[PDB]
């Protein structure tokens, strides 16, 4: 049943943002973070915990192909208003069994790269995101 | 018909050369009708064997010493001989289905 | 669409300072960091963000070719006059389609090298800088 | 205009330290780190800053030949007499254009090392300290 | 059917480059590095792989009888531009059965000569360079 | 018992692969390379290893009579899938006692050669490859 | 007393592997690689080491006779479990000082050899090994 | 064309250094070495390369006519002053289509032999460089 | 003016070490290896180098006739002080033009060979050193 060609890899995905396919993407990421206080309780010597809340962190890295994420997000943060986005994923390996699609809604980026270079060295830019809520098309 | 009339009577030498570049643009052509989902993404273009053989062996030439691919770029005058292989798809009209309960 | 020509690359940057062209950069860095705060909506599990301002922060790194930085600020840092300066970067690599050009202005810088030096190690500044405000000349 | 020649190189840098030149040096550093507070001005999200004042910082490393920081600062630390001193730092690079000499004043040393060596290991001395004024003499 | 007459050999050779026929041409040689991970899976000694991608490389070695190379890449280099060409090799053995070629595209190459003579040696020049695609043209 | 002429000879082996004998092949090799990590155990000076798990490593080369391995991988190595192979060795030598048979299985090749001809110089094609397991039929 | 008929020769030696004298051997060679660390001592300028282990390596070389070699381990090995030898080493010269016979104990192999064959070549089977203990028989 | 006689011969070719020809000259080299970087772009597996600059290398063989590399750059360098020189290489075959001159500039040499000598052997001089610009002239 | 006599033979030469002729000399090498460092200057694609020292190095070959070798630093060696040499080599060929003479000074050894020899081989001593000056006394 477990063979090593079932191992999903990276070079099949692709990304969408607002819609408009990102061809330029190195690398993506989603995660979610749980909140747990801890509890402790009388007579039983293992310490329990309670289950509050999550985060929602994750993070685009991309080649310096164009100036995408200026015209996105740059006028607005001067004003005042914060831009909401939705992603999406999808990993299609075509040794593996089914690809996993994945929305990731409600997100807002924390950081804007004006300009950054250096001689000898190609240009990549990278933003991190939190988000609120996900949702699943067609996991396997 | 269109596209051999325009660029290819008369205006190029029938060497081998010339042969497969007119079967590379025949090619192309195949392929770019291949993107609007007419026919099959299979197609082959190559020079017809059978009929090449044929003419040469009217003209009098002796093929018995004469290696199979040397028969693909001896002389044949003016004539062409290609030969192709395209799958054209249809429409959607017989559907068969069995729901196991 | 995407090809491999196509990322940017450092090299070909330029930057101009107070109106100077500087022949002698190595890298250049201009970023916008949000502030963001953490909102906890009452009937849903996901933490919500509030969005509030920004801080510009960014690098210069040149090469010890002769003292610009001393004769920028050296005597108004000990009066007690806090100059401000406006830099433009410049990124047209002849591949790529199109050049983008930012200007950053009300820059500040956070340090003055008086001297450093070592045996047989060759000689470069850096000085790091908040700034306020930005503008787009030709984005791509 | 901009030539690989023309960076300088640590190689030819020379130090004096109390008037007497310091053959025996490795490296040296003289630094002024600027301290700013933030401010937000309601009715604009930028964040600006405030300049106050200046710290200088720097460290010079030299090689064991002799012992010449323990006479110039061990008797008079124990008693309770902290001395002051003066450096000049030279650097005069043949190919770059110019020699830039800098003078360091009121300097106060953060630490005295009496004994440190290993075996198969040459020794070095290294000692930071802390200036308050500086002076410009022939800038390039 | 096996036999000694049916090797092919490598006088009978030829190649395009860029469509223009090279006379000039000692060896050609084209070839894809797979890029492969080991994985270890539970259960099992012997170690599986998964295969991510490939790496074309090759090299062409030809009498210098004229300055070729010089006219493609040498005036582009210098401005920042790298051209890409498409070269056909065909190997056509009288013996063998029938005739096999290739043509493959997107060759970038690794080096420029700009001279190599020595006193008794005649001259020869060889450029290696890296592919992404390929063809299959009456291949046997 | 031993004798020179008992020495197996390699003009008298034999090679399937997938199902079809191959004729024009030069050698064929195969190995398994074992894995074990030292271990040192107090009281005993000569050091102790522990195994592991095993690689298989081998290669293949024949002469260029056809371009067989072109129609096995060409077309599927591009769409990102990755065919394996079951290869069959026979050594059958009169004057040896008997033959021995081996199967290898799981067969994944490490790289193609699209092309490679020099003048003067007759041509051949190396291939290697990793596996996973094997059977013994007919050993000695 | 020295003289050149009493130099040992490799054709009288023989081999027992696991109590069954193998007659097919071409070499056969152990070895300990003792492990020493160096010591600075103060004082001194001579350099000195401490004594700390020994790792025990050697190897078997055999004309491919017969599949001996796979016997012992080829189906031990896949299941995980290694096995663990005794070789014994003769040397009988008739023109020596009689004949040293060695016991070599622990001996681990370092890999199996499925097959290996070229056409035009004779057979041969290399083996490397490494043990951890030994006697001595009758040394001279 | 293509002929044998075509082919240019090392005997013929001439190398001026500095404004002075070199009479005894064995051998002449320059090469330019391209720096690329490896992109993987997602939805292919052939991986793609970005040019980012070259290097220039080469060097000079001269038979031990005369001191003659001594006078050009001895002194210099032990004061701290680098030169850089000119050299315009000729190959002129009377079989060959004509000659072909190129002017590399900027030369900056690697090392200095101040003796190298042995009983019975010719003195032979062999000296590296590096460069940045060149010309063509009169390519064929 | 270039002809084949004038090349100087190694059979010419001579070696004084600390005032004293050496005549069982083999051969004599000294070099002087610069130290460069990369540059990338903005907008220009060709590398440049900065220029910052040099390291000398060579070594004595010479016939085993007596122990020169220990004499001069086998005892002070191992008491902790180093001593340091000058060394002149003259090449004077009758057929050259002149003779060239060059001091070199500062030669510090780097190894002592107490003892080595082999049957039927005649014996040789090889010793490298390391310089940090030299002059010029009637160069060509």
């Amino acid at each position: 049943n477990m063979e090593a060609r079932n191992v999903m890899s990276g070079t099949w995905g692709e990304l969408w943002l607002d819609g408009n396919k990102v061809a330029e993407v190195k690398k993506f990421q989603a995660k979610m973070e749980f909140t747990k206080e801890d509890i402790i309780i009388a007579g039983q010597m293992g310490t329990d915990t309670k289950y509050m809340g999550y985060k929602g962190k994750g993070s685009i890295t991309l080649y310096h192909v164009s100036s995408r994420m200026h015209k996105l997000i740059g006028e607005k943060i001067k004003r005042g208003s914060e831009p909401r986005f939705v992603a999406i994923s999808k990993l299609n390996d075509p040794d593996s069994y089914g690809a996993e699609r994945i929305a990731v809604k409600n997100i807002a980026f924390d950081d804007l790269t004006l300009a950054d270079w250096e001689v000898g060295v190609k240009g990549e830019i990278e933003a991190p995101f939190t988000f609120t809520e996900y949702d699943f098309l067609d996991i396997i | 018909r269109k596209v051999i009339i325009d660029d290819y009577i008369g205006k190029v030498t029938n060497s081998y050369d010339n042969k497969c570049l007119l079967i590379v643009a025949i090619k192309s052509y195949l392929e770019e009708l291949e993107k609007s989902a007419l026919i099959e993404s299979d197609s082959t273009v190559e020079i017809d064997f059978e009929a090449q053989k044929s003419y040469l062996k009217s003209k009098g030439v002796d093929l018995s010493y004469m290696t199979l691919q040397e028969i693909k770029e001896a002389n044949t005058g003016s004539k062409v001989f290609l030969k192709a292989k395209i799958k054209v798809l249809d429409a959607m009209e017989d559907i068969d289905l069995s729901i196991e309960i």
